[PDB]
């Protein structure tokens, strides 16, 4: 439902975004996220990366990810947050904003090679390729609605317990992504090469966007929806590489949200709303 | 070998009373509480 | 001057170039002109 | 027909004790319709009868005087009324109260009396009543109560809690721990002298109780304290022949708890793992125990200079100050403390002796030691 | 204890909050123990102990794992020492193995241990006392297959409905039979309030007694609005094709919003889509 | 005709409501809103 005005500053900003080569550039996203690996002690001689999978800190992260994002874009100039590409409807085939590696810019009367298309990868000089499985989307189940995830993220969302909820979240994550990847590793299928691929943003701000529908899901049943009492040994630090200064955390309001814990109240830390708190046509008022 | 040999978990009843929420047609109503509109409703939707 | 700001963004600049100020006292030139060279933490290299 | 298959009032697992402002409606209704109803019915549970043991009409002998000899003085006084708190903590929970008493710490900057006293309508708190002698209990607070002139606006126990909890040995505690024990309770007790500054119509009133709790709760800080710095926690080196004696009247036939009858002796009353009460947060200020021991040390780091005193008891109550006045004789204000007595108690005594830190009116009024200088002493009655 | 006074007192202890510690365990090869150290920051140092356990373990003792976690608690030593009983950031556990013949094995043989909290069951009631009802507006752009199936048969419904509150009699209401101002005055005409100053209103209150109605008759969400400000080149087929497929019975059904026709009168209503400029794109996009 | 009443007009919510002086505060009188006030995709303060 976006307009063409709002694809028109979002392939712009993007543009802009993939040719520079400052401290805030798309190589700059993809060193914070992979490899080259700087995490968590830089001068220590073991080199790890920030992308924690398999925790529960892995949404908090991932959101705050997003956050910062969302700063550099509008920074960048847009009219409207990163939006979500929803997958939990079968859709019948593959929309065309980001599949058409052509956009046509009616302003300036002119075509442009869409940057959503795919990009390359700076220290080794190779173009990333987009794999797909129609069969992927058609699947939809007996029931149409009824899909492979539809079940999943329904025994994912009644979890009264926080730590309980991450195990199959993750799962979940990574389901897309082996969904999309394809048999390439130089793909959405592999960690190191993941802030390469511009739908990595789609499928978090989609993931962010199931995380903040279950905020208020728990708080219908009426319980702390910022609550981490299970993860304390794991809360004690900043997330890294958020927890630096210069020259790599430069934004100072992911600087000074570096912390964990306070990350949840989003909604009035972050001014950014995602409009339908909702999953598949569907509100979860009823899903209760 | 990479992985652990699975188990099987049975997940039991759960007898506690529920409150369904459907549209408020399909519900049954008493027949006092009925309107002017909804008996009218009623009878040409028997008599068509 | 309208000639260079869309240049800059076109070659991405997320900012265009600002004014310089005298009416302040003046007293040195300003820092961003004194340096001559910094050290990225990207390659591991400088750049003047 | 059917059956109830109800009661046997099981007392075990015995909760927590929260502050004055971690309570909400339930449970503070619950509190004080328990303590009304424990205070109206007599019995084994009996209110009344279970307090006559600090006043009217005592009931302990002692060289043909009758009296109530709840150490007051003593080397043995922190356990003899914890003993007492559990007795009560356990009649009100038998009946079906919800958790222990809470406890209202004074070492914070409080401008004033806690809620639970400001209620008016059908509140225990407030008031008290002995249908032996017949009238009711007032409380008479004072202005100095919430003003500290040798320091400024922080609290005045302060000052006495550092200086009592530097030391290691045992014998030592109670020294300078009953003096901020009894200053409060004459404090509160005020001019009335049917109040707390009193022995006999002090033990019907709750603040007592609420007074106590507090005092065991900083006393098993003591106790922790201690542990971390690793030296005797479970018992003490000195004065041995008057920690064995049984704990009267709680050896009597007539307890009606069971558990307490067996153990109620001092040493083994060093621990309550086996009395099952147990607090939720025994930190100081927010300050943890990883924190009071280096602010212990760079508060004796310093040079100090100390008011030594050797009290002693002449069954009476009344305050007590002391004013330097030096050579020229420039009298002024520089300490003041309290002391516990009354008619119907025996004369007690201190093994060692009084402490009081008295740097600050030196420093400030150049009076280094090498001068010559005194102090007058004036013990002050409750009327004056 | 016997059986009917000792349920109390358990429902007393988990009354109140506890800490606890987790841990994941599996064979070892020799029965050895477990201990516990509370590394806490002054830097940090690690000498006072938690508590232990033991495991069970031999060389001809048959390879295992676990399934789900043990708990052990800490809560008595960790209160002793003071720290904040919920705020527990900078406590840092220490695990050191001992042997029975007194050895020492390293610690990265078993997993990192964890730290677990659980509040107290002085919770009484969690769910929400009521809910809000109000209904949300959606472009026909942004529908999915549950609630668009839910909005066509409630329309198929209410279409072929003869009864007072029928698809005819409502939309009666625009134009003939003329009823208004009232049947009673010989003159009669329609009152589509047209060129005057209560235009708003009247078509809103229109579209409101059609939505509850419908809502009623079946709807989960509001109608759909086909926005035309924005470009169509062209326009969606969800009132294009007259034979609409349910997922859910896979029937064919003649879709309402693909057309009606019209009771009294009996003659079939078409759709000029005029393609000429319908599709406009100006010369700024 | 939404003055009358039954039979010309069945429903009972909107009779309360044939008054065109308060009947614009829908927020409150219909409980029915939108997803955004947006035009073509742009929001209030962009379009003033
Ligand atoms: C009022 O002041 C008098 C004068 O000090 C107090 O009398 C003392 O206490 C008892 C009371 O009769 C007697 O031993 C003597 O009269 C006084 N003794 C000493 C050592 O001073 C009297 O107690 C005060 N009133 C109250 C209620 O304490
Ligand atoms: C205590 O028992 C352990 C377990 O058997 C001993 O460790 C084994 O030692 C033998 C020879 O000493 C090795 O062949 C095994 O590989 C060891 N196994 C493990 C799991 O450590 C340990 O040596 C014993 N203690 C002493 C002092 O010998």
């Amino acid at each position: 439902s976006l307009t063409i005005g709002e694809r028109r500053s979002l392939v712009l900003a993007l543009q802009s975004l993939e040719e520079d080569s400052s401290a805030t550039g798309f190589q700059a996203l993809a060193s914070f996220h992979a490899v080259p690996p700087l995490c968590p002690y830089p001068e220590a001689n073991q080199r790890y990366a920030c992308c924690v999978h398999g925790m529960a800190t892995f949404p908090q992260w991932h959101r705050l990810y997003t956050v910062q994002f969302e700063d550099a874009l509008r920074r960048r100039g847009a009219l409207v947050g990163i939006p979500y590409w929803d997958t939990v409807n079968p859709q019948n085939s593959l929309p065309a904003f980001f599949n058409e590696p052509i956009y046509r810019d009616p302003v300036l009367d002119v075509d442009i090679p869409n940057p959503w298309a795919g990009a390359d990868i700076a220290f080794e000089n190779t173009t990333v390729e987009r794999d797909f499985k129609r069969n992927r989307l058609s699947d939809d189940g007996e029931h149409g609605y009824d899909n492979w995830l539809w079940k999943q993220f329904l025994f994912a969302l009644e979890q009264e317990n926080y730590c309980d909820f991450e195990v199959q979240f993750e799962i979940a994550h990574n389901a897309i992504h082996a969904w999309v990847g394809g048999s390439k590793e130089h793909s959405m299928a592999h960690l190191h090469y993941a802030s390469y691929d511009p739908i990595f943003l789609l499928h978090h701000s989609s993931t962010d966007r199931i995380y903040a529908l279950w905020q208020e899901l728990q708080r219908l049943r009426g319980h702390d929806p910022n609550e981490a009492n299970c993860a304390l040994e794991l809360m004690r630090e900043p997330l890294k590489p958020f927890s630096f200064g210069a020259p790599y955390n430069l934004d100072p309001i992911t600087k000074e949200y570096s912390k964990p814990e306070d990350v949840f109240d989003y909604k009035s830390h972050f001014n950014y709303e995602y409009d339908t708190l909702e999953l598949a046509g569907i509100n979860a008022e009823l899903l209760l | 070998s990479l992985i652990p040999t699975p188990s099987v978990l049975y997940e039991p009843k759960s007898r506690v009373t529920s409150i369904q929420e459907l549209p408020p047609n399909r519900v049954r109503h008493e027949i006092s509480h009925l309107d002017a509109r909804a008996t009218m409703s009623l009878k040409a939707a028997l008599r068509d | 001057t309208l000639q260079v700001e869309q240049a800059l963004l076109k070659h991405g600049s997320t900012v265009a170039l600002p004014y310089w100020d005298w009416t302040l006292p003046i007293s040195q030139l300003p820092s961003l002109f004194t340096e001559q060279t910094f050290y990225d933490a990207w390659k591991d290299e400088v750049l003047e | 027909g059917a059956r109830t298959e109800e009661a046997s009032y099981s007392v075990s697992g015995i909760g927590v004790r929260k502050n004055i402002n971690t309570l909400t409606v339930a449970e503070t209704e619950s509190l004080k319709k328990a303590l009304r109803a424990v205070q109206q019915q007599s019995g084994p549970r009996g209110y009344q009868e279970i307090a006559a043991a600090h006043g009217y009409p005592g009931l302990c002998k002692d060289n043909g005087h009758t009296v109530a000899c709840c150490h007051h003085g003593s080397a043995s006084f922190p356990q003899w009324h914890r003993l007492f708190v559990v007795t009560l903590e356990r009649a009100l929970t038998l009946q079906g109260a919800r958790v222990g008493i809470p406890y209202w710490d004074w070492t914070e900057s409080f401008t004033s009396l806690p809620t639970l006293l400001t209620d008016k309508d059908d509140n225990p708190f407030e008031h008290g009543e002995i249908a032996s002698l017949n009238e009711k209990t007032t409380r008479s607070p004072r202005p100095q109560l919430f003003s500290d002139p040798e320091r400024g606006e922080e609290s005045f126990f302060y000052r006495q809690i550092l200086l009592a909890f530097e030391q290691r040995d045992y014998c030592n505690f109670e020294v300078q721990y009953e003096v901020t024990h009894n200053a409060i309770h004459s404090w509160i007790g005020g001019t009335s002298p049917y109040g707390m500054s009193t022995l006999e119509y002090s033990a019907y009133d709750p603040i007592f109780f609420i007074h106590h709790s507090n005092v065991d709760r900083q006393f098993a800080i003591w106790q922790a304290l201690q542990r971390y710095r690793g030296l005797d926690y479970n018992s003490a080196n000195c004065n041995i022949q008057e920690l064995r004696q049984p704990l009267e009247p709680f050896n009597w036939d007539s307890n009606p708890n069971d558990f307490i009858r067996e153990n109620a002796r001092a040493v083994d009353a060093f621990d309550y793992d086996q009395f099952n009460y147990q607090y939720d947060d025994l930190n100081f200020h927010g300050l943890t125990i990883p924190q009071l021991e280096e602010a212990i040390e760079k508060r004796r780091s310093e040079d100090r200079v100390f008011a030594n005193f050797m009290l002693q008891g002449f069954k009476a109550s009344a305050d007590v100050t002391f004013d330097l006045c030096d050579a020229d004789n420039h009298c002024s204000f520089a300490g003041t403390f309290a002391v516990l007595g009354g008619p119907l108690e025996m004369d007690w005594h201190f093994d060692r002796l009084f402490q009081y830190d008295v740097t600050s009116v030196f420093n400030q009024m150049h009076l280094r030691p090498d001068s010559v200088y005194h102090f007058d002493v004036h013990i002050t009655a409750i009327n004056g | 204890w016997t059986i009917p006074q000792l349920e109390e007192v358990l429902k007393r202890q988990r009354a109140q909050d506890r800490l606890f510690a987790g841990f994941l365990l599996h064979n070892i090869g020799t029965s050895a123990d477990v201990q516990l150290f509370i590394c806490v920051a002054t830097e940090r140092n690690c000498n006072h102990p938690a508590g232990s356990f033991s495991v069970l373990g031999g060389e001809t003792e048959m390879p295992f794992i676990f399934d789900r976690l043990y708990k052990y608690d800490i809560s008595d030593p960790v209160r002793k020492l003071g720290l904040k009983l919920d705020s527990a950031g900078d406590i840092d556990l220490e695990i050191k193995i001992r042997a029975y013949n007194g050895s020492y094995l390293e610690s990265s043989v078993l997993r990192r241990p964890s730290l677990i909290f659980v509040p107290g069951e002085d919770n009484s009631q969690d769910q929400t006392g009521k809910t809000e009802r109000r209904l949300i507006r959606k472009s026909v752009t942004s529908l999915t297959i549950g609630e668009r199936r839910s909005l066509v048969l409630a329309l198929q419904s209410l279409e072929e409905d003869s009864s007072a509150t029928g698809f005819q009699a409502l939309a009666s209401f625009h134009a003939v039979p003329p009823l208004c101002p009232y049947p009673e005055a010989n003159q009669r005409y329609a009152c589509c309030v047209h060129g005057m100053a209560t235009f708003p209103q009247w078509h809103r209150l229109y579209t409101v007694q059609f939505e509850d109605a419908l809502r009623r008759r079946g709807a989960l969400v509001g109608i759909p609005y086909w926005d035309t400000v924005n470009p169509q080149n062209s326009l969606p087929a969800f009132f294009n094709e007259p034979i609409y497929r349910d997922p859910v019975l896979d029937v064919d059904i003649p879709n309402p919003w693909a057309g009606a026709d019209i009771a009294f009168e009996n003659t079939t209503v078409e759709r000029d889509f005029k393609r000429n400029r319908l599709s406009d794109d100006g010369e700024h996009g």
